[PDB]
């Protein structure tokens, strides 16, 4: 798709592609807006229309042109044109520098007919109930935007509500020893893989005495 | 090899956000394409809030239930 | 304003506000007391949202099927327009009935 | 072989049935799984199959029931 | 012929109700109560129930059906 | 791009709300703030006190009103307003002589009751509370640095193992912990805050009532009952005698919890978990809103017990301190008691975890199961209520209209009555067996009638649907049928759009708007029974089973000294309260048009305005709107506003009335 | 000790028998054919509106219809002297204690009251039970529609046997629970 060279609005007086409209106050609002939505299209015959901001308009049998302050203007005439059979239209942002940024018929194919090449963005792989709980989000990257959050954490969520209602099976964190523990930071042992391997024996030892512990009058 | 519930037969819906979550309706038609994740469809005497009375159904969000009866849903 | 409160809405409504069990101007002291509740009822309408009402209609539905009494023309609140027109007719329904007896009964024991 | 919407929900099954007996253990250190959280106090046992263990009385978990 | 559903696309129904316990769980103990998971028999264990006599009928005499309540408490 | 007018409502929508926060990320700083904005809220309170009491030692006659308290009036502050007359004197003022408020809160027979005699006591307790509010400020900056100390000292701390980071969920221990705030709540602040005032009362109050005594001897300690003759309130040796009963329980009952020792006290997790609740207690919003219900009954109770039985100084003497104290603490414990369900709607919505779809073990998942069992029956009451409660009134209305007060339907308030009778042979049961009998106890059992039996189902009907809009927002804050979504969304957003039958006030926040209605309608309900049956318990008794009579004999016939108070004819010491009547019917009629009116109007006004702005000459070469775009009120803040706006019209047009119906 | 004083106006029983739980005992009601509320406020309302009768011509029909009303109000006069009214207001009061047997008890209504409203429940749930259709509750069939309305009578005992036999009421996993609460 070739996007085209749609001029600024304010450099393009007296164009011959601007359909005869009548004129009113709901344009664009110059002296304090400069980015444009222009759509452009080819018609038949000069079959008069409704303009987005009040007043008729009658296009011509070639070319047409108009400038719009929202992207819901252009879209609302390009709805307007469609039920009249005409197709081939082409709606550009205008930037304020007066670069044409192409973005009604994105890939040159309306949006509701399937077009390949496309990707579902913003999809989520379950029904809307499956998303999950705010509460289990909190203070994480999805804090209160529960329905942001990417399937896998979703899963590991339900993973974890299904795990913490078995109560009497669960394992208390041990209590950290903070007056013997907590040297300076340079005060490490490195030997990280050897890490785990303490975590496998203190966990292993913390579980024994409960179990000890436990079995004493129950 | 037909799978999930036969035409005609009624099924108890499962679906929790679902209008008719609990209630029952004739299946209409299932469809038979492996890749469909939400093939069952399910017709309903009670139309929703947007006056649809009819959803597509996964596989596992159908129990076949008995038929209704008098004054039940 | 005080003004209007006092020697208009005030001293010039004893005639309605004492108006019971006195013959010619008693439904006009009943209708003054309607015309409050109308015009408050209204509000109800009129600052409520009909999503609300829909699901306490849906909770009360609830009650409804469990003892196999299903309506089948489906309970539905009213719709938006609907709560604002219902809102605005009882708004102006009772305060014309407030205004229409405050005058009426003032006029007629004057008279 | 495509992944079919039954395939996915078996993998569903599969991780949900493997992570969540998996966090239960000492392998997860959640914050609700502290003490004075949902676990119980680590040798104060106090629901165990469905009954309340002998640790509930506190005190009075060494005394005889006569 | 029919294909079994998978038990990756089964259904969980509603055979878990509020009485008992929920997917894997144990409910409260309570003291001396109503304790252990209730199943539907007041009725038919009311008919085989002696104290019928020939005064009333003769069968299981209960108008007003105070028997049948405990299986009602289901529904 | 930048913002529009709507960010300051915006922001201010949610000023406080901590969690809201963008730079906070974890429990650790959320408790914090919370920590120093309460530090800095009970600065606000003791500055609050200070100023009370400066202003009654400064610019009042405490020193005078103390002597001949029955006839006299206090005086609340002096008034300096240069909108007054410059010439002659204004009605609030003796001639030549300053210009002066009378008092409506009860400070003076609080201070009298307390000890106080002369005015420099008073100020040296303001230069006090000045102290300990500046001790306040001091804790939260110790507090402060006290944690950014420990932060700090994580520059110093590691477990050598990978079990350092449960370091993490433990930095806030200081102000999450529960069993050891528990333990000196109920201890300390309670029980030894009661043993110390006993203390108080033995060392002053009682001293500086009567004439010198004994060394405070236990002798000091009564069991009378209420009313003492000559004071007509409560003996302070009763009072005393009352908190050193309750410290001493409560000191007791504080050595529960597992505060300071793990081998002392039981966990509330653990008493929690083997009874019907195990709720998840690390939440704040379900701390606040279960502390909010709590001190709900308190202020009613505080309500109905400073005028059943009275007990400070010639408190009951004033006509106009006993309905305002008690119209008063009745809004304060309604405004507690919808923030209640507010918050439980709030920890619905953000702070709680439920199981998948059947497990059902939390007290949550038990309520949510039969959820739609407790509306309909809730809906089933309040309308049994309305209907029996507003047709009985409208039988009476019309029978009497029709000059027939003998075909009224009275029923009479034999439950009541019967509990009073039971109450009352008790009382007298206790009173016969004194020596020292013939006491008094004032309003604890008043003369109930049939118009009391109405006013009372009306109360509880308003209780019923303030209830019942309030629990349906906590029950189905989390999704309900027409949007089974809504714990995805926020506690407050404007709709779920036109389609699906439209979802005007959908969210659980449009609930506590709703209810907020129903909370003013059963307060006014509340506060009119009680002060109609202040000003005439006779006309009340017989003529209150209609209507007709409360709109009457109560609202037209007590209105008149407020509308004269400023007129064509003079002024008097009535204007403020004039003025403030019609001010606040201004403010409760101006918050209608953001309740009606909504949104899209306005915002196409807006348009229109900002059109005329952008195109008037200067205005175009200096502003062009694109800084701070003027936006219509979104529809959630315009719901707020409209809210707030009625709030405030219905609450302040009433303290006027009162004062110009009891003064 | 006066306990009228003691607690601001009101007085107590102070006496424990059976015979006083009869609201006829309560000190605060009297009989209205001998309390003086009752015998002023009825000579008022038959003094206005004897004072309105005057006011017409003697032959009118407007006469008449006055003599009816006086007619009227004193029958109800007569009518209400059994019924109690309080001893300050005089107007009658209606005994809500469940005593069955006494001029103006609410026994007698509440009875006659929950029958009728037991039987429109009852029909209205028959006819729908009956016509399981939209179509039935737009376009009434009238013949089912009286014939349920006939057939209400029994609701009591026939409700009943319902309720025991399993007929009324429905399994909450049979009817649409509410919203969602979880499932993450
Ligand atoms: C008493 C309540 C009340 C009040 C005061 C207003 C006021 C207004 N409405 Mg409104 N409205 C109300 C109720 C009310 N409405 C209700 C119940 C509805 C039903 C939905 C509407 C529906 C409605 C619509 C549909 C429209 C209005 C419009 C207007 C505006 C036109 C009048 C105007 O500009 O005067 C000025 C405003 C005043 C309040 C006059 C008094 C001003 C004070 C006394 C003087 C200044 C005070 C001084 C500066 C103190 C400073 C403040 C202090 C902090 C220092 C105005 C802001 C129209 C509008 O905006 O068009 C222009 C419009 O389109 N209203
Ligand atoms: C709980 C208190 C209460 C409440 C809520 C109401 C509620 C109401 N009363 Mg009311 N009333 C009460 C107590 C109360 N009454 C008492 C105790 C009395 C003494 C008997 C009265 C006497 C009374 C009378 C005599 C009248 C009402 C009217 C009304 C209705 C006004 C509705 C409306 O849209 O007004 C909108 C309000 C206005 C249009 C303004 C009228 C009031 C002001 C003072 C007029 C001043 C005009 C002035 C030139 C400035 C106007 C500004 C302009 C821009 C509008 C409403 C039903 C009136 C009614 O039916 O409608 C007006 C009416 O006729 N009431
Ligand atoms: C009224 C309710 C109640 C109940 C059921 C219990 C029950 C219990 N308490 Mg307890 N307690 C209570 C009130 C109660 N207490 C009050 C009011 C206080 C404050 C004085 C305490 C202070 C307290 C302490 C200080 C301790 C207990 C302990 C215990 C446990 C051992 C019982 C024992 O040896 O006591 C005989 C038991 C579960 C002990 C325990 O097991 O803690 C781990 C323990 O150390 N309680
Ligand atoms: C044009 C109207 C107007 C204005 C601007 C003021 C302005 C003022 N009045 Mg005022 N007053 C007015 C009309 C007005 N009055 C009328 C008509 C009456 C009835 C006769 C009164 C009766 C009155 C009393 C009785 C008192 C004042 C006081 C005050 C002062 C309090 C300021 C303050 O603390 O702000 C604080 C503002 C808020 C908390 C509002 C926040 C929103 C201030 C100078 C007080 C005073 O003298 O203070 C020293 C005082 O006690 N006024
Ligand atoms: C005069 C004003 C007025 C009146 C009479 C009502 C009446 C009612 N409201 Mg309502 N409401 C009002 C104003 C009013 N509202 C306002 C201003 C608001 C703020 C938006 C609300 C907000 C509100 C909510 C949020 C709820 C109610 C509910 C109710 C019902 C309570 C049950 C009852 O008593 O039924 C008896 C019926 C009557 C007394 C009406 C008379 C019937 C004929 C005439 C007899 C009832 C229909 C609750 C409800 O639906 O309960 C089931 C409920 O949930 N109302
Ligand atoms: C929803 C129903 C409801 C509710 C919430 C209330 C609420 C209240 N009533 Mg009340 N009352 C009701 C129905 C109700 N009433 C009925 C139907 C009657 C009979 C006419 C009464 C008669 C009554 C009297 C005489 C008194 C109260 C009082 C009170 C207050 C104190 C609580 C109390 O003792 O009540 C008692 C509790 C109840 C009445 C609950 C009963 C609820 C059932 C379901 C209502 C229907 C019963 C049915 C009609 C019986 C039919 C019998 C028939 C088969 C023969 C409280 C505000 C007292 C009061 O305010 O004094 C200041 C008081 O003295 N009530
Ligand atoms: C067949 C008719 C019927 C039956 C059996 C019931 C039965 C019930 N309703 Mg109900 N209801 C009905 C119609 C009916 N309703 C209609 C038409 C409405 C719309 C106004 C409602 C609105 C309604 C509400 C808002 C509530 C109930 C509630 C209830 C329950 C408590 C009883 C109660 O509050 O009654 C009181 C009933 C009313 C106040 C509604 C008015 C009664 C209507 C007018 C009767 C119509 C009968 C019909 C014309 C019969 C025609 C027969 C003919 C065709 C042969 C109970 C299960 C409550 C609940 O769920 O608590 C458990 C509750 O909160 N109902
Ligand atoms: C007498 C006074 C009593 C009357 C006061 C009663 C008011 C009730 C208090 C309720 C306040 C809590 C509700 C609230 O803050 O949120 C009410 C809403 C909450 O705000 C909503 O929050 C949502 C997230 O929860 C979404 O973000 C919505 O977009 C946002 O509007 O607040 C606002 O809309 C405030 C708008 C008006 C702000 C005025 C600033 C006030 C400045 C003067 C001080
Ligand atoms: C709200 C807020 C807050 C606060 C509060 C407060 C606390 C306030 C205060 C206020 C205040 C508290 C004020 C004050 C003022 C004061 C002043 C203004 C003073 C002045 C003085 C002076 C100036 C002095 C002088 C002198 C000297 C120097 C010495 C000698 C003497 C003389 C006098 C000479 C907080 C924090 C919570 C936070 C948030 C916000
Ligand atoms: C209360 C209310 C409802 C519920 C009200 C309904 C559904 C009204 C319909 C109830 C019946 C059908 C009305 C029939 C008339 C009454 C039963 C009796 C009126 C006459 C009596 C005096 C006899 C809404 O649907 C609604 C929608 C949008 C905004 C606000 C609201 C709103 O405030
Ligand atoms: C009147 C009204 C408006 C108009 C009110 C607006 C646009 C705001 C009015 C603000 C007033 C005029 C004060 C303006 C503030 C001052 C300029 C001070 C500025 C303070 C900032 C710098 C913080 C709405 O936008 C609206 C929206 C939705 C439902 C109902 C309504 C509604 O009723």
């Amino acid at each position: 798709v070739v996007a085209e060279a749609i001029p600024r609005p304010e450099d393009l007086l007296d164009s011959p592609k601007f359909p005869m409209f009548e004129g009113s106050t709901g344009g664009y609002m110059s002296r304090s807006t400069r980015e444009r939505h222009a759509i452009t299209w080819t018609a038949k015959g000069q079959a008069k229309f409704e303009m987005p901001t009040g007043g008729f308009a009658i296009m011509n049998q070639g070319e047409n042109l108009c400038y719009f302050r929202k992207k819901e203007q252009c879209i609302a005439l390009g709805k307007q044109l469609r039920k009249m059979k005409i197709e081939n239209y082409k709606i550009y942002r205008l930037k304020k520098d007066g670069t044409v940024i192409f973005m009604h018929p994105a890939d040159g194919v309306f949006p509701e007919k399937v077009n390949k090449g496309r990707v579902q963005v913003n999809g989520r792989p379950f029904t809307i109930r499956g998303n999950p709980q705010q509460s289990e989000l909190k203070f994480t990257k999805y804090q209160g935007k529960g329905y942001e959050a990417d399937p896998l954490t979703t899963m590991f969520v339900k993973a974890r509500v299904m795990a913490f209602a078995d109560v009497p099976n669960l394992f208390a964190l041990p209590q950290p020893n903070m007056d013997e523990l907590v040297p300076a930071e340079e005060v490490d042992k490195y030997t990280r893989q050897e890490y785990t391997t303490r975590m496998m024996e203190a966990l292993k030892r913390v579980q024994d005495d409960r179990a000890a512990k436990a079995a004493k009058s129950l | 090899p037909w799978v999930g519930p036969k035409k005609g037969s009624w099924v108890k819906i499962l679906r929790p956000e679902s209008y008719w979550f609990q209630q029952r309706g004739q299946v209409v038609n299932v469809n038979q394409k492996p890749e469909v994740k939400y093939p069952v469809t399910v017709k309903f005497d009670s139309v929703n809030y947007a006056n649809v009375n009819t959803n597509g159904y996964a596989l596992w969000e159908v129990i076949e239930a008995p038929a209704p009866g008098p004054g039940e849903v | 304003i005080n003004g209007w409160l006092r020697n208009l809405l005030w001293s010039e409504a004893s005639q309605v506000i004492q108006s019971y069990a006195l013959s010619s101007i008693c439904p006009y002291g009943f209708i003054f007391l309607i015309g409050h509740f109308i015009w408050a009822f209204s509000l109800m309408f009129l600052f409520s949202g009909r999503a609300y009402w829909q699901e306490l209609i849906e909770s009360i539905l609830w009650s409804h099927h469990k003892l196999k009494i299903i309506p089948h023309i489906q309970p539905r609140a009213l719709s938006i327009s609907q709560g604002r027109a219902v809102g605005f007719i009882h708004y102006t329904l009772g305060g014309i009935g407030s205004t229409w007896a405050f005058i009426i009964s003032r006029l007629l024991v004057l008279t | 072989y495509t992944e079919t919407v039954a395939d996915e929900r078996l993998f569903e099954q599969v991780y949900l049935q493997y992570t969540s007996e998996y966090l239960k253990g000492p392998l997860y250190w959640h914050p609700d799984k502290l003490q004075g959280w949902l676990p119980d106090y680590p040798g104060t046992p106090m629901i165990k199959e469905g009954k309340y263990t002998s640790h509930v009385i506190g005190n009075l978990k060494a005394f005889s029931s006569n | 012929x029919x294909x079994x559903x998978x038990x990756x696309x089964x259904h969980p129904k509603h055979m878990l109700v509020a009485g008992v316990r929920g997917y894997e769980m144990e409910w409260q103990p309570i003291p001396g109560d109503a304790v252990k998971y209730p199943k539907p028999n007041s009725e038919e264990m009311f008919k085989t129930m002696i104290g019928a006599d020939v005064e009333t009928g003769g069968e299981a005499w209960d108008p007003l059906g105070f028997h049948k309540l405990f299986d009602r408490n289901f529904d | 791009g930048r913002c529009a007018s709507s960010r300051y409502l915006q922001v201010l929508g949610s000023i406080h709300d901590i969690e809201c926060g963008f730079g906070i990320d974890n429990t650790l700083s959320l408790n914090l703030q919370i920590f120093t904005a309460h530090w800095g809220h009970l600065t606000i309170i003791l500055i609050w006190v200070s100023s009370n009491l400066y202003h009654i030692a400064s610019n009042a006659n405490y020193s005078l009103w103390v002597k001949n308290p029955i006839p006299s009036m206090p005086i609340a502050h002096n008034i300096w307003d240069p909108h007054f007359t410059n010439s002659t004197s204004t009605p609030y003022s003796h001639t030549i002589i300053t210009t002066i408020l009378i008092a409506y809160s009860g400070i003076y027979n609080q201070l009298y009751t307390s000890g106080f005699n002369t005015i420099n006591q008073i100020y040296k307790t303001t230069f006090t509370f000045s102290c300990l509010a500046v001790i306040s400020i001091l804790l939260a900056k110790i507090h402060i640095n006290t944690h950014s100390e420990l932060l700090h000292k994580l520059a110093s701390h590691t477990s050598q193992i990978p079990s350092f980071f449960q370091l993490l969920y433990f930095l806030d221990v200081a102000i999450s912990s529960v069993n050891i705030r528990f333990n000196f709540h109920t201890g300390i602040l309670v029980g030894l805050f009661s043993i110390g005032y006993t203390g108080h009362l033995l060392d002053i109050t009682i001293p500086a009532s009567r004439a010198p005594l004994i060394h405070t001897s236990p002798s000091y300690l009564t069991f009378f009952g209420g009313l003492k003759s000559n004071t007509s309130s409560l003996y302070l040796t009763d009072i005393a005698h009352h908190h050193l009963a309750i410290g001493i329980i409560s000191i007791l009952t504080g050595h529960l919890y597992s505060s300071f020792r793990a081998a002392l006290g039981t966990y509330i997790r653990d008493i929690l978990y083997t009874s019907h609740l195990t709720h998840s207690i690390k939440s704040l919003h379900l701390a606040l809103s279960l502390i909010l219900a709590s001190c709900t009954p308190l202020t009613s109770t505080t309500a109905q017990h400073i005028y059943s039985l009275t007990p400070y100084f010639y408190l009951s003497y004033d006509h106009i301190y006993s309905t305002a104290l008690y119209v008063h603490h009745s809004y304060i414990t309604s405004f507690l008691a919808i923030a209640s369900h507010a918050h439980t709607a709030i920890t619905l919505v953000r702070d709680w975890v439920a199981p998948l779809e059947q497990e059902s073990s939390s007290k949550q998942i038990r309520i949510h199961t039969h959820k739609a069992a407790i509306i309909s029956h809730l809906s089933w009451v309040s309308l049994w209520l309305g209907f029996h409660t507003l047709a009985v009134y409208s039988h009476n209305d019309t029978c009497i209209a029709f000059n027939s007060p003998s075909k009224q339907i009275l029923i009479e308030a034999s439950n009541g009555q019967l509990i009073q009778q039971a109450s009352g042979k008790a009382l007298y049961g206790t009173i016969n067996s004194i020596n020292n009998y013939n006491k008094s106890f004032d309003s604890f059992i008043h003369p109930i009638s049939p118009g009391d039996l109405y006013v009372h189902h009306a109360i509880a009907l308003g209780l019923h649907i303030t209830v019942l809009i309030l629990l349906k927002g906590g029950l189905e804050a989390r999704g309900s049928k027409l949007m089974p979504d809504k714990m995805e969304h926020s506690f407050g957003f404007s709709c779920d759009g036109p389609g699906r039958g439209g979802t005007c006030d959908i969210s659980a926040w449009d609930s506590f708007y709703l209810a907020t209605f129903w909370m003013l309608n059963s307060n006014a309900w509340i506060s009119f029974y009680f002060h109609y049956k202040h000003l005439t318990p006779r006309q009340f008794s017989e003529s209150s089973t209609y209507l007709e009579s409360w709109f009457r004999d109560y609202l037209w016939f007590n209105s008149t000294p407020l509308i004269h108070g400023y007129s064509t004819l003079g002024a008097n010491d009535l204007s403020v309260q004039s003025w403030s009547f019609l001010l606040t019917h201004l403010a409760w009629a101006s918050g209608f048009m953001f309740l009606i009116s909504w949104r899209g109007y306005w915002q196409e006004l807006i348009d229109i305005i900002l059109y005329i702005h952008l195109k008037t000459p200067i205005l175009i070469n200096l502003w062009n709107g694109d800084i701070y775009t003027p936006l219509a009120l979104s529809i959630v803040q315009a719901r707020f506003i409209g809210l707030v706006h009625f709030s405030t019209g219905l609450i302040l047009t009433y303290p006027p009335f009162i004062i110009g119906a009891t003064s | 000790a006066k306990p009228l004083e003691m607690f601001g106006g009101v007085d107590i029983d102070l006496e424990d028998t059976p015979a006083h739980w009869t609201i006829k005992a309560s000190p605060v009601l009297e009989p209205c054919k001998d309390n003086k509320k009752f015998h002023k406020k009825l000579k008022d309302e038959l003094y206005k509106v004897k004072k309105n009768q005057q006011k017409f011509a003697e032959g009118s029909a407007a006469y008449a219809r006055f003599n009816k009303k006086i007619k009227m109000i004193e029958l109800r006069e007569t009518a209400y002297g059994d019924r109690l009214c309080g001893k300050k207001d005089g107007l009658p009061r209606t005994i809500a204690t469940g005593e069955w047997n006494v001029r103006g008890s609410a026994m007698w209504p509440a009875a006659i009251f929950l029958y009728i409203a037991g039987w429109i429940g009852w029909a209205g749930r028959s006819y729908l039970i009956r016509t399981n259709d939209a179509a039935k509750e737009i376009n009434i069939d009238v013949p089912l529609a009286v014939t349920c309305m006939a057939s209400g009578f029994s609701w009591p005992v026939a409700a009943w046997q319902e309720i025991v036999n399993g007929e009324m009421a429905v399994p909450n996993d049979q009817i649409h629970n509410g919203g969602p609460w979880n499932q993450s």
